[PDB]
């Protein structure tokens, strides 16, 4: 999973 | 839990992010001075949140005074944004075990990633620019946004006001650059590549700095610490990994020592899973 | 067409000496060589890999990988 | 068959240039190169292995093993 | 001459055989095998890389480069 | 038989291409190229290295263990 | 004869295809690709290297060199 804000 | 993020001066703002951070985690016995620390993240229950009241865009004045963050408590994601004069939550598609009472939640089709954020702001996170003027630009742009799809210029305020806020929590780096932005001066804080690097570390740091024993240096994937204070001086907030599964990326060995060293243990596998050098060329 | 953008769920070293990553829920093979410690790297290090391919169904073939830090 | 799945408790580079693995209480040898040093930074990682094979018994070969991140 | 100084922001093998490199906001490629791990090492790890060419025009292919931890 | 069982002490690469590691206070040499990057990964990983050969010189079969 | 012994201060990809590296203030190149990798793994892990050769002067070739930890 790619980062999250 | 509701706190506030008061951005009236740089004393307002840090003393606002501290008071989080002691509510809401605690410090790591081997990387503290005074109260200032590393601090690991209490456990809570999935889908905690708690609130982040914005305060103080324009100094010391109760206006621009309706919006609130909802921060996931366990991993410090901003799960939405609350208009608290329309008393509506947007969520967005990535925090729907997020539940807030009380209020209308718009259940929003964008998912949260900074991905996705910057392609709808049209708008990358290296470089970026936050002032207060563009702070105060965000903010009226999230209280006039409606509807269940983020818009560019929401895109673009929620970019910013995460930078300044659960990125700060995370980085003590970030809140030190931004608040300079707070002053009097006003100058603009310009996000750099090495913040964007830190924040997209932040779990891979989290692996590794509770196994910190007071070693000569940190190093995790591109980012390097070479004493405490460098360390306090850049990461103030962790993820609980004991846990949370932005802890681990693979295998299950948090840091390997070399030559007075803490490495994360994947850094080092991926430089050393190289066979002769010779061959490989040759091996077309 | 890119056809992936994500991180390597797994990897696997096939019997006809290709390697095959799975992104995105969708599995891809190659035949370069030189992929091969680079791949495991970017599994490693939960790099964003972004897979770019002439055909995109699962057990497609690619020669072309980016290999990002975000 | 998926004949072993684990980490690897040791590896050993053997005479004939082939490459010995531990998985899963069961002995494993590969005679591709190419998994060597993949084999040695699982095993320094922690890496969960699958060993895929004809034959399971200890000491069978293998030319295909997926690497996971569990 | 010194083309670029920084980190690495991306890597990319193309279809093509060449190996891409992006290095304080240029891109240059390389065709050496030889610098496809050293290059993604130093991408994975921050080292600050030096780009070197007799001409550093944009998109041009290098075969020197300098690894600096810092 | 096992010639040598522990932490690599140093390794050398030699102007033959052959390869050297001192393990147990004692120094043994390989040709296998391969085993180039696999000792110098033990080495800096902490591995314990097990040096096997018929005579205990050169070698080509070592088997390496996490600490 | 040692001719230098340290860390690595910087490594360099040249464009004949050998390696230089500066240790202890004296730069040396070698032309054995199979150094490439190792001294870069040096070099990032902090190795104490020891350049050894019958010249010794800055600028000279090898193909000994000594890695030691800590």
């Amino acid at each position: 999973r790619r980062r999250r804000a | 839990r509701e706190f506030t993020i008061d951005f009236s001066t740089q004393q307002s703002y840090v003393s606002s992010l501290n008071s989080i951070r002691t509510e809401i985690s605690t410090p790591l016995e081997h990387i503290s001075q005074g109260t200032t620390s590393v601090s690991v993240i209490n456990h809570t229950p999935p889908g905690s949140y708690f609130a982040v009241d914005i305060r103080g865009l324009d100094v010391y004045q109760a206006r621009f005074d309706h919006l609130r963050l909802i921060i996931e408590q366990n991993n410090l994601y901003v799960a939405g944004f609350v208009n608290t004069a329309t008393n509506t939550f947007y969520r967005f598609s990535d925090f729907t075990h997020i539940s807030v009472p009380g209020v209308t939640t718009v259940s929003m089709t964008t998912d949260s990633s900074y991905t996705t954020l910057q392609r709808v702001a049209a708008l990358e996170r290296s470089g970026m620019q936050i002032s207060r003027h563009s702070l105060v630009s965000s903010y009226l742009a999230l209280m006039e946004f409606s509807g269940n799809t983020m818009t560019r210029d929401a895109s673009r305020a929620v970019l910013r006001f995460v930078t300044v806020t659960a990125e700060a929590l995370r980085f003590r780096q970030i809140q030190r650059e931004f608040r300079q932005a707070l002053s009097e001066t006003a100058p603009v804080y310009t996000m750099t590549p090495g913040d964007v690097d830190l924040t997209l570390n932040w779990g891979r740091i989290s692996n590794v700095l509770p196994e910190y024993r007071g070693e000569d240096g940190v190093r995790v994937g591109r980012i390097s610490f070479n004493n405490i204070s460098a360390i306090l001086g850049t990461v103030a907030v962790i993820l609980n990994c004991h846990s949370q599964p932005e802890c681990q990326i693979t295998g299950d060995r948090p840091v390997i020592k070399i030559n007075n060293t803490l490495w994360e243990s994947n850094t080092a596998a991926a430089f050393l899973n190289r066979k002769s050098q010779f061959l490989y060329t040759t091996g077309k | 067409a890119d056809c992936a953008k994500g991180k390597i769920e797994f990897s696997k070293y096939n019997e006809d000496d290709t390697f095959t990553v799975k992104v995105d829920g969708k599995e891809y093979w190659t035949s370069r060589w030189n992929l091969q410690p680079l791949l495991q790297s970017a599994q490693l290090t939960g790099m964003t890999v972004t897979i770019k391919s002439s055909t995109c169904e699962s057990g497609s073939g690619f020669a072309e990988v980016q290999f990002n830090n975000d």
